[PDB]
RNA sequence: AAGGAACUCGGCAAAAUGACCCCGUAACUUCGGGAGAAGGGGUGCUCUGUUAGGGUGCAAGCCCGAGAGAGCCGCAGUGAAU
RNA sequence: GGAGAGUUUGAUCCUGGCUCAGGACGAACGCUGGCGGCGUGCCUAAUACAUGCAAGUCGAGCGGACAGAUGGGAGCUUGCUCCCUGAUGUUAGCGGCGGACGGGUGAGUAACACGUGGGUAACCUGCCUGUAAGACUGGGAUAACUCCGGGAAACCGGGGCUAAUACCGGAUGGUUGUUUGAACCGCAUGGUUCAAACAUAAAAGGUGGCUUCGGCUACCACUUACAGAUGGACCCGCGGCGCAUUAGCUAGUUGGUGAGGUAACGGCUCACCAAGGCGACGAUGCGUAGCCGACCUGAGAGGGUGAUCGGCCACACUGGGACUGAGACACGGCCCAGACUCCUACGGGAGGCAGCAGUAGGGAAUCUUCCGCAAUGGACGAAAGUCUGACGGAGCAACGCCGCGUGAGUGAUGAAGGUUUUCGGAUCGUAAAGCUCUGUUGUUAGGGAAGAACAAGUGCCGUUCGAAUAGGGCGGUACCUUGACGGUACCUAACCAGAAAGCCACGGCUAACUACGUGCCAGCAGCCGCGGUAAUACGUAGGUGGCAAGCGUUGUCCGGAAUUAUUGGGCGUAAAGGGCUCGCAGGCGGUUUCUUAAGUCUGAUGUGAAAGCCCCCGGCUCAACCGGGGAGGGUCAUUGGAAACUGGG
RNA sequence: CCGAAGGUGGGACAGAUGAUUGGGGUGAAGUCGUAACAAGGUAGCCGUAUCGGAAGGUGCGGCUGG
């Protein structure tokens, strides 16, 4: 009613593009665990490089907050340096 | 700049069956809004224990902390008097 | 953000503004940070009081003052005092 | 089929429950009971597993098989019987 | 700074309750009613809402448009009609920022909700500052616009096209993570700084002016880090409630290890173990309740309240959820389910006044469907400006407080008339009329403030940038502007006592008395109690008394009430000693001395916001009220002295 | 997976209402006695049992508030 339906369709807009965004850094951190989990060393270090990459561009762009991508960043790196 | 202090109590040991912590009776003791008399309330406190050092009848210092976890607060700093 | 503005106080037909440093959050007539002195507009002459040392400690940290509040620090002077430490 | 005790002297007869495990359980009470109250849930097969855990054995290997995860089929897994 | 009185009796003294005299309301009711100032005005249904507004803005981010005509031509009827891109204005859409503030309500909520004091080495923070490094190189879509198609609408889908300060690659980066060295410091986890490498993580341009056309610069904006500031988070001590005719309550509950999750610590969430946790110092349960600054009463201690104003909280038709964004799990956003209202072409849609006005209902009961953004805030903008039911005002209500009124000086014929009378008079009583006189207010008519400071626009001057006197920022002047209220408060002149007083009581408490009618009837009453033919108690008249645009009644608070007694009461017989013991917890503890410092006292520091009470001055014609300045209030935290007493050894 | 609502079920608390009932209070000079107050005409009362239209009586123990 009070002309927020700019915010509304703006909103549902960067909901999918973030979504995609969230979805690609999930992938790319489970894209890790499944190259730890298999004892793999150089498709390891290139996913967590792929990772970092996307967890880095995520908080780049909007809401990941270095804090929690600090968790993931650190856990992960502490998974394929534990090999 | 030495930074701020956090509270500190000595107390008593009430039990020491939880997995690493004790529970510690707080004897301080106050006075009314009406009558004025001091009458004496007990407050125990969940406190950690890292190297589970204690004993049931123990006088006991704690610090406040950060929360350790569901209703713990506080650790240990000096065990000053063993239970006979 | 921080901003010196006027607080409204006093009778209905007859204001009065003590410069007080608020938020732009925050209601006018409500919460605030800390005050600096007064302003009496409905004289029929002048009466501006202002600290005008804590309101420079204000300034310095970052706080904008309003339109009105402005020209009364130039008024006392201390736009000019500002200025002075700026190029400083 | 639909209805469901309208049958009837009267739910007579028939139908329905009906195993094992877990949960939960009233009035009253002579404190024991009521009580299997009631009312619910899960029960197949397969791989993790010759398992967790036990029995025997000196070990091998034989029995007994709680619990979980994953999954697979069916309308239906105490798939019949009682 | 502290008042009592009636009532148990034939009479009395105690005990003892009851009743009264006071101050207050967001009060209502009844009678009555003049103005001005300032405040307040759904306490009830967190009942339901017609309508109107309550959040937009930026063309100096962007693409397309609509107009418009500086010049340029066009065709003729002298009536007219285009096409090039001038300035110039208008803004569906992208996009950015805001919508999370401001405004409402008190339903929930008995615990970190709040107050007060801390802790965060366990945290987040757009816009704002200040400083330091930067800002390169490309790419691909999309709204608008069209062309179809589907819809009753709400609107939706398909193909085309297009830009950004949109989005996405890429380079460079002192963030963040990892790994290795150091150095110093704590409060357990740990903290701060230095170096190296590895892995990534940026960014955007727009306006003006200068120009050799490469660029160069200011302003704004963009990115990264570090501070400040501000807002936010979580955690702990203390504190503020009724019931025990609520005694047992928990099981993610209580801990551990590990993981996930969070801005962060954490059973916050999950696996696996352990049997823990709260408890008569009142767990749990039930009932009630937003908390506070403050407000009313009181000598105070207290008791009651939680309206306005201000802080924090929680809520947004009910329950749940997330999205986006720095910050929401969002009053005027979204998705879902329920109830209700509406529309429907029956397929499906829309809605949420506990925003300002107003309506209906409930009720003893509370207002205008108003003017303005002039001032103070906000949002956006580079600004002009726009938006703003915040806010300034205006209207209604004696709803409260306060101030001025309805006349004044003189006046004895004590006039008329009332009421009473032992009929001598007394009284209404100098009160009317007589004389004299004012105009606050009433009215008419003129004059007319403070509230305005500004913003922006010019000109200067100093100064920082600059390749530069461009040009812009910053500061000081020096001008030109801006009022809804409103010709309002206000001042000045003219006129007439002319327009302006009521309510309650009169036995005592309790100030104030007679007469006539009534006859235990009508009725009064707060109590003692009146009234049954001589009613100062009923009804009326006169009078008096109290107050006064108020007065009286009611409803609740508090006092009186020493009637919950801490201040400040009691128990032989008035209410009250358990039938008595043994004793757990609790409370209390003879003496001398040393020591400690929890209690106690004292100092310093911070803090208990603003308003409020109080003191001192100031301004409204005084007052209410406003304003300034101070004080006060903590069993509060840290810190320092004392050691008599309580406690500790 | 969680999950609001809804559904089924058995309990818990709380308010109404209910034929009938039991005690209580107050009321126009109602009926029966007269239990208490005096030595109240059987001293009274307390506890307890029992009986009786009813106050009450009687037993036992206690008390003077004979």
């Amino acid at each position: 009613i009070k002309s927020a339906i700019k915010r509304t369709k703006t909103n549902n807009e960067r909901r999918v593009h973030n979504a995609t965004i969230k979805s690609a850094m999930r992938t790319a951190i489970k894209q890790v665990e499944a190259s730890v989990a298999n004892n793999e060393a150089d498709k390891a270090k290139t996913a967590l490089t792929e990772a970092a990459k996307r967890i880095d561009k995520a908080v780049k762009t909007g809401l990941v907050h270095k804090n929690t991508a600090a968790r993931y960043k650190s856990r992960l790196a502490k998974k394929v340096n534990g090999l | 700049s030495e930074r701020n202090q956090r509270k500190v109590y000595q107390g008593r040991v009430v039990s020491d069956k939880m997995d690493k912590t004790i529970t510690v009776v707080v004897e301080t003791y106050k006075k009314h809004t009406l009558y004025g008399k001091r009458v004496k309330y007990s407050k125990k406190f969940k406190a950690h224990d890292e190297n589970n050092q204690a004993k049931i009848g123990d006088i006991v210092k704690i610090m406040e902390t950060r929360p350790l976890s569901a209703t713990k607060r506080f650790r240990l700093v000096e065990v000053v008097e063993e239970a006979v | 953000a921080v901003k010196i503005r006027l607080k409204r106080m006093g009778a209905k037909k007859s204001p009065f503004y003590r410069i007080v440093v608020a938020d732009s959050r925050s209601p006018r007539d409500g919460r605030f940070i800390e005050t600096v002195g007064t302003y009496n507009p409905v004289a029929k002459p002048a009466e501006v009081k202002i600290d005008e040392e804590l309101a420079l400690k204000w300034l310095q940290t970052g706080a904008k003052p309003s339109d009105t509040v402005r020209n009364l620090f130039s008024s006392q002077g201390i736009m000019e005092k500002f200025h002075n430490a700026k190029q400083g």
